[PDB]
């Protein structure tokens, strides 16, 4: 009656996600998720390990998918309709709103690659939405009549949970990408004393101890006074709405006139993404956005949302405002190798677009990442107000993993595993 | 002990208990059932009483109280005979059991079985009630009211050791059902369950609203003959969010009750038809009114007036009257008629994982649920199995225990 | 190569194994080794190593620094194994013990660094990469490293664990084209068929699979008639060791008519006998799939695919093994049905089907576990009584046996077999407790039945005036995948009988094209999407809501709306319009203003498309392009051809493309025909139709992003 775990993604590595686990006797998967930066079937994980065996719908018995980030549900189209699998998929509200605008947003960029060799259409991405069972928080549901699932909250982004599993005796909480300082945006996670066998939670900001929040406005304010205009590549939903609040309130305070732009063609959920905020936890200064008054001269705030430098809008304004010394470019968030915002976030300054040109870069280029995950601090802090019986690292780097698990292995005084990408591990109950 | 059944209902109980020296008399609601054999307001619609023969009254020590539901019963028990016992009831419970007394009241003088009682004697009734939390102690034995998550105050009574378990849910916004508070007893009564044990409420709810906005989109009027406190408000927390979900536009919500201000604690909520409600009254409309049983109240009004069309609709969803017979007098009928039976109780598959939980060593149920549904008799599953044989008992009768 | 990457390489070499850099990006990595073997394969590789002496020192570090990183290593083992992949350079990489030294315990084998997971799978794919030619044969015989790969085929690992068996097979496959390396691997397996743990077993029944079906020369031959003894005799202990294994080997055995040719049969006729209620079905299926086979073992496979249904259909009013399992519990008994009812579909649309094949009795016993599940059954038994509280409310039986109830109709047949199937169809439809997921697939087993039928007859419009009082009761379902679900079949069908005189007399006498217009403004956008295709379908066949307050209602939707789904959704209706023939002009040049303003590249590429189908309508001819130039077309396709979309500024070169042609055959035709030849269209197109990271994922910016850090660049979510 042991519990097995097979990190099949995320594995010492932040690139896909995907985490088998066969509680005493039912299946689950947590998490299907991709890997930008291929453009062939390395990009999804590896079913066929479990597929020696008969159809998925004969063995697993749910899928769970924390939030919306894409390396957390960006295989879900091609795992359910092309791999073949019939069953819920419990997601929570938000992020069943959310999933298919962040779905056939990256579709936009696989077609443009050519890399739809073996990917999910637009058609395969509505069958998938339907085999969806959204849950409430704090709302238990029952699949199998053995197997009783519930979530939690974790923040980080709006819809994000943290799922537990009860197959009786035996439990397994799966915190996904989580909280712990009370940010003014969303909140800190809260799990109650449940003590489940098994913990597996992730260790992104593993060796790291409201800088951001000012640095950003100080950096826009010092641009916009001189006659120079700021861009922000974004992807449509995330972090693009977290930023319009923001300099909404501020530029109200301080009574500003220069021009904020947005527009993403697929949605107006700026203001209905607000609309699912408002149970969790309009606009003045923020017009709509054309290409007719992309070159007008003028201060502006632009955020376009072809993603991280992507082919689109981003790539195409960010070539023209090149060649001026007083523009900026801000990159709110981590960009993959192959792609034009990976050169010049590191070093690059002499880019080549198509034909033999070579384009200078004079602009500033500042990256404030703000992401918001866990700590050091509030790992620990988790650990403590899980009491479980074992901790279990994925979704992080290979050195700060190692140093974290002595922490939790010497202080908390409990058995802490960090299994690699493929490795099975058991632990007896 | 020796448990005197006084009634047989397995909803509306009526159980004294025999102890050393003390007697209890758990859940003393009425029978319904009987008022609709009567014609509608040529007689006046009389009620049934538990079985008052069996033992007086004047030996009863006290009267507990699970819910609401069953609690209409109180006046016979306190003021026509010579009961001179306390009474105990939860907060939230006797808040609302006033209302749905006033309610009744209200319909019948507006123009063994006994007639229907007065006002004067619900005030006095309601005086002679100690009001307790949940957890708090009551000393006597040491009985306790617990949590079971069915109504708002709704409260299993743990007597100590015997438990007693009485209209419980486990799909709750109340209080979560407590299970860890009442094993390691003796005997365990349990009363109380699901009366539509197949269909899972979640659908029904969804067969409420789907049958409601098939008519309002295609102009007709929806009457729902149902309760003012009870399955109401969990119709309207899932009407105002299927109205938000399913894009139903524009339909007016009347809630006309004698006693409906009182009852909240875009429904507009007057309080009779007589009034600015015949002036304020746009169609297509919904009205939550009348008394469930159809023989009285406000829907004998509306039952008449729109009952003359196909286009119209009226939806049952108490699960104790049966719409077939409840409706007869006044066929011929062209208005359409739907049973959506919301009932949140404890099904079948939800009562043995209790005891394979609680693990009780004696079971005490009505004869009703040691045997397979009338239905489905069949249906081997749709029953109490448990190990040892529960005790059933009928209709005035002596258990030994 | 090419020069621009060639003077890159150098530098490379040296940050790569430098101790203060640091480590380089793994995706970086993968992305650079599968440059190399794009060289390789195509010209010579000793040439290379000789014309850049500096990737061997590359090697050569591998084994001198001591520290390197855990996935630089790893790099270095596949690249070494991809030059030495020809004979040549197999060789001349041994001129200083390079390639013994890498492979062999001097390198990353005996030191501290066999741990990590990443270094083993480069070990592994290391070897896989040389081992193609004899000269390497030698090389894995003498030193010793099959004896190596036998421990990495038990390690913690699956992706380890299981590339090392797909060594094995290729060492010994290449080993005979017995010989040295042969004989030790096949004594190993042959070893460890009779080991008494099953991790043991299943790795060589896992060797065995690979070998079968991947090589038939006759030297397998000889290889099954001396294994088939030990193989026979694992169907002898308490449990089978490897169910799955050992079923998967008989089934690439048996599908060869080589080895087919008397101890075959015997062990697959008694393994029918004696496998359990979970793999008695996987291979009960495989023989029916086969051409070749004794007809008294076809008879018993069948017979035991059957079985599990005939103990349903026996104890309802109309064998210990299945009776057993169908009681045991209810995740045993919802099992064997799920999977019968799958195993029983893939075998109906194949030619080799069993016959006679039971149509009448295979449908009264879906039937009959339709109402099981549903609720409305009637036992016969006490076992068709404890069956009725197990299957009662089962959604993975409801949605198997309902995939199957579809399935049953391509197969011709009585009149009495459809008004079966719709009657019990119906009941799941206006039934409360069917799952949105179990309505999805009763509204598809509805479509196939419904379509399947012998104007339309006496009987088919019975069936209709009892549907739409059920599908007007679906539009209205507190569910978005219910709604929707609802329209794709109101859509279908009225694509087929459209023009049926009973069909229109059934659908507007109902309340139904009245509900899919109060659709158009559902808070979901997925249903938008399907009540503007299903009014686009219902406007075609003349069946409006009771003709152009529709194009007013759905123009609106095009210009002034928030999402994507019924813009795009709107272009289609508007496409299939004009293509169909549903003032034609002024139709065009108001949809395409609205396209050539949105933000949206599905509704500016479906543009284009509407107007291909405007062009070719058009296409004396001065008013042709006059008319052309009124819609706006021409302002339309040149902002498209420069456009921040590579897929949309295609659909405008192919359309002025096509444009150039017809107006060579054949303002004023002269002047456009410059302003069409005045720019490139040849070379845009080959510009055009290419990946939109021909920079980014060159040879060249791959080298540079390497050796080119110390900026602010760690990994995070996307
Ligand atoms: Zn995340
Ligand atoms: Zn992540």
């Amino acid at each position: 009656p042991e519990i097995r775990v097979t990190p099949l993604g995320a594995g010492q590595d932040v690139g896909r996600s995907c985490i088998l686990v066969s509680i005493a006797g039912k299946n689950v998967m947590l998490d299907c998720g991709m890997h930008m930066g291929f453009n062939d079937d390395r990009r999804f994980p590896d079913f066929s390990y479990i597929t020696q065996n008969g159809r998925l719908t004969d063995f697993l018995d749910c899928v769970i998918i924390s939030h919306f980030h894409l390396d957390h549900c960006g295989a879900l189209p091609y795992f359910s309709e092309m791999v073949g699998y019939d069953g819920p998929i419990y997601m929570t509200h938000p992020t069943q709103a959310i999933c298919p605008i962040l779905l056939e947003d990256y579709r936009k960029i696989a077609v443009d690659k050519k890399g739809e060799a073996n990917f999910f259409t637009s058609q395969m991405i509505k069958d998938c939405m339907k085999k969806v069972v959204a849950v409430h928080l704090h709302q238990t549901v029952q699949v199998d009549d053995e197997l009783e699932i519930k979530a939690y909250y974790a923040g980080h982004v709006l819809g994000a949970a943290m799922f537990q599993i009860k197959v009786g005796s035996e439990s397994v909480v799966y915190t996904g990408d989580y909280n712990m300082t009370p940010d003014r945006h969303l909140g800190a996670a809260w799990i109650d004393k449940c003590r489940p066998n098994l913990l597996i939670t992730e260790s992104t900001y593993a060796t790291t101890i409201r800088c951001r929040e000012r640095d950003f406005l100080k950096k826009v304010h010092e641009t916009v006074e001189r006659g120079g205009k700021v861009l922000i590549p974004v992807f449509a939903l995330g972090r693009a709405q977290e930023l319009c609040i923001l300099l909404e309130t501020f530029w109200e305070r301080m009574n500003l006139k220069v021009p904020i732009y947005f527009s993403t063609g697929l949605t107006e959920k700026a203001n209905h993404y607000y609309k699912l905020f408002i149970p969790w936890t309009e606009f003045k200064h923020i017009k709509a956005f054309d290409r007719a008054f992309a070159d007008n001269p003028g201060p502006m705030v632009v955020f376009a949302t072809p993603g991280m430098l992507h082919a689109g809008q981003s790539l195409q304004i960010f070539r023209k405002w090149a060649g001026n010394e007083k523009n900026m470019v801000i990159m709110p968030g981590y960009c993959v190798q192959g792609t034009v915002g990976h050169k010049i976030l590191s070093g690059q300054r002499k880019l080549e677009m198509e034909g033999r040109q070579v384009l200078e870069v004079k602009m500033q280029v500042e990256y404030m990442s703000f992401s918001a995950h866990a700590d050091a601090k509030g790992i620990m802090q988790l650990v403590g107000q899980a009491e479980p019986e074992s901790v279990l690292l994925v979704h992080g780097e290979a050195k700060k993993m190692e140093f974290l698990k002595q922490k939790i292995e010497q202080e908390l005084r409990v058995n802490c595993y960090m299994p690699a990408n493929g490795e099975t591990v058991t632990l007896p109950t | 002990m020796k448990l005197y059944c006084l009634s047989g209902h397995p909803t509306l109980p009526c159980n004294v208990l025999k102890f050393k020296s003390t007697t209890i008399m758990l859940d003393c609601g009425l029978d319904m059932t009987s008022t609709l054999n009567f014609l509608p307001l040529d007689s006046v619609p009389e009620f049934c009483l538990p079985e008052t023969e069996l033992i007086d009254l004047s030996t009863v020590d006290v009267i507990l109280i699970s819910n609401y539901h069953c609690m209409m019963a109180l006046p016979y028990i306190t003021e026509h005979t010579g009961f001179t016992g306390t009474v105990y009831a939860t907060e939230p419970t006797v808040q609302i059991g006033r209302l749905l007394m006033e309610e009744l009241v209200n319909f019948i003088e507006r123009v063994t079985w006994r007639r229907c009682y007065t006002m004067q004697e619900v005030n006095s009734a309601l005086s002679k009630i100690q009001l307790v939390g949940y957890s708090q102690k009551i000393e006597l034995v040491q009985v306790t009211p617990l949590s079971s998550g069915y109504a708002l105050g709704s409260s299993n009574w743990i007597i100590q050791k015997v438990s007693y378990v009485s209209g419980s849910s486990l799909l709750t916004h109340p209080q979560p059902m407590d299970q860890a508070s009442l094993k390691n007893s003796d005997v365990l009564v349990l009363t109380g369950l699901t009366q539509i044990p197949t269909a899972n409420p979640d659908g029904m709810v969804g067969e409420f609203c789907s049958n409601l906005a098939l008519t309002v989109r295609n102009g007709g009027n929806v009457l729902v003959p149902c309760y003012p406190s009870g399955v109401i408000y969990d119709l309207l927390e899932c009407l105002y969010q299927y109205i938000d979900s399913a894009g139903l536009s524009s339909v007016p919500l009347y809630f006309i009750s004698p006693v409906a201000n009182s009852s909240l604690e875009k429904l507009k909520h007057y309080p009779s038809i007589h009034g600015d409600f015949s002036n304020d009254f746009r169609q297509p409309c919904v009205v939550f009114t009348g008394h469930p049983s159809l023989r009285f109240g406000d829907v004998v009004h509306f039952m008449e007036l729109w009952g003359k069309s196909s286009l119209n609709t009226v939806i049952f969803t108490e699960p104790d009257f049966s719409y077939l017979e409840a409706l007869a007098p006044y066929q011929p009928l062209a208005m359409k008629c739907i049973y959506c039976p919301i009932d949140t109780r404890l099904n079948f598959i939800q009562v043995s994982k209790l005891l394979k939980e609680v693990q009780p060593l004696h079971v005490v149920c009505p004869e009703q649920y040691t045997q397979p549904p009338p239905a489905q008799s069949h249906r081997m599953d749709l029953m109490i199995d448990c190990q040892p044989p529960a005790m059933s008992y009928r209709r005035a009768e002596v258990l030994a225990l | 190569m090419d020069p621009e990457c060639a003077q890159l390489l150098p530098a490379l070499c040296a940050v790569l194994v430098d101790p203060r850099q640091p480590v380089a990006d793994d995706t970086c990595l993968e992305k650079l080794l599968d440059w190399f073997k794009t060289v390789t394969e195509g010209e010579s590789s000793v040439v290379l190593l000789q014309e850049h002496p500096c990737l061997v020192e590359l090697l050569s570090h591998v084994l001198k620094v001591q520290d390197l990183s855990s996935g630089v290593l790893s790099f270095s083992l596949r690249l070494a194994g991809t030059f030495a992949a020809q004979e040549n350079c197999f060789q001349y990489l041994q001129q200083g013990e390079l390639l013994p030294g890498l492979f062999g315990e001097p390198g990353p084998l005996g030191r501290a660094t066999w741990a990590v997971p990443t270094v083993r799978s480069g070990w592994i794919q290391g070897l896989r990469s040389l081992a193609q030619h004899p000269s390497a044969l030698r090389f894995l015989a003498d030193h010793g490293a099959v004896d190596t790969i036998f421990s990495l085929q038990g390690d913690s690992s699956l992706f380890v664990a299981s590339a090392a068996s797909q060594l094995l097979v290729h060492v010994l496959a290449l080993s005979m084209r017995w010989p040295a390396c042969a004989q030790k691997i096949m004594d190993h397996v042959e070893e460890s068929l009779c080991s008494a743990a099953t991790p043991k077993v299943t790795q060589a029944l896992n060797v065995l699979t690979t070998t079968f079906g991947r090589c038939q020369s006759p030297w397998t031959e000889a290889l099954w008639v001396r294994l088939s003894p030990r193989v026979a005799c694992l169907l002898e202990r308490d449990p089978i060791p490897a169910a799955h294994s050992f079923v998967d080997l008989l089934l690439c055995v048996a599908r060869s008519p080589v080895f087919s040719s008397g101890s075959l049969w015997e062990t697959v006729a008694r393994a029918l006998s004696c496998l359990g209620p979970t793999h008695m079905g996987p291979l009960a299926l495989g023989i029916l799939k086969l051409e070749h086979c004794p007809q008294a073992l076809r008879t018993q496979a069948f017979q035991v695919l059957l079985q599990p249904l005939a103990c349903v259909l026996k104890a309802t009013v109309q064998d210990a093994t299945t009776v057993d399992t169908l009681l045991a519990s209810k995740s045993s008994c919802a099992g064997l049905l799920c999977r019968t009812l799958a195993h029983l579909e893939e075998l109906q649309p194949l030619p080799q089907r069993p016959s006679p094949w039971p149509q009448a009795s295979l449908l009264g016993a879906t039937v009959t576990v339709l109402r099981l599940c549903d609720g409305s059954a009637a036992p016969a038994s006490s076992v068709g009584g404890h069956l009725c509280g197990t299957l009662a409310g089962c959604v993975r039986v409801q949605r198997a046996a309902l995939d199957f109830l579809g399935t049953l109709s391509q197969g011709t047949g009585p009149q009495e077999l459809v008004t079966q199937a719709l009657a019990v169809l119906l009941e799941c439809l206006e039934s409360p407790g069917s799952s949105p997921t179990v309505l999805k697939k009763a509204f598809q087993a509805t479509l196939r039945w419904l379509l399947s039928s012998p104007d339309l007859g006496p009987l088919i419009p019975q069936f209709l005036r009892e549907l739409f009082p059920v599908l007007q009761k679906r539009l209205c379902h507190p569910c978005w995948e219910v709604r929707d679900s609802a329209l794709e079949f109101l859509t279908q069908l009225s694509r087929h009988w459209g023009g049926q005189a009973d069909f229109r007399c059934a659908l507007l006498a109902s309340e139904v094209p009245q509900l899919a217009l109060q659709l158009l403004q559902d808070p979901e956008s997925y249903v938008r999407a399907s009540a503007v295709t299903a009014m686009g379908q219902l406007s075609s066949q003349g069946l409006h809501a009771p003709r152009q307050s529709l194009f007013l209602e759905l123009l609106h939707i095009l210009s002034v709306d928030s999402e994507g789904f019924p813009r795009r959704a709107v272009m289609q209706v508007f496409t299939e319009w004009l293509r169909d023939g549903h003032d034609t002009e002024q139709f065009v040049a108001t949809v395409l203003q609205a396209a050539s303003r949105d933000l949206d590249w599905e509704v500016r590429a479906q543009g284009l498309e509407l107007a291909l189908v405007f062009l070719g309508q058009t296409l004396p001819l001065t008013e042709a392009l006059r008319a052309l130039c009124h819609v706006g077309l021409f302002d339309f396709a040149f902002c498209a051809l420069f456009d921040c979309d590579r897929p949309v500024a295609q659909k405008s070169c192919d359309l002025l493309l096509f444009l150039r042609d017809k107006i060579a055959s054949y303002q004023e035709p002269e002047a456009v025909l410059a302003m069409l030849r005045s720019l490139d269209l040849e070379g845009l197109r080959s510009t055009l139709a290419e990946s939109s990271d021909h920079v980014e994922k060159s040879p060249q910016s791959l080298l540079q992003d390497m050796l080119a850090t110390g900026g602010f660049l760690e990994a995070d979510c996307y």
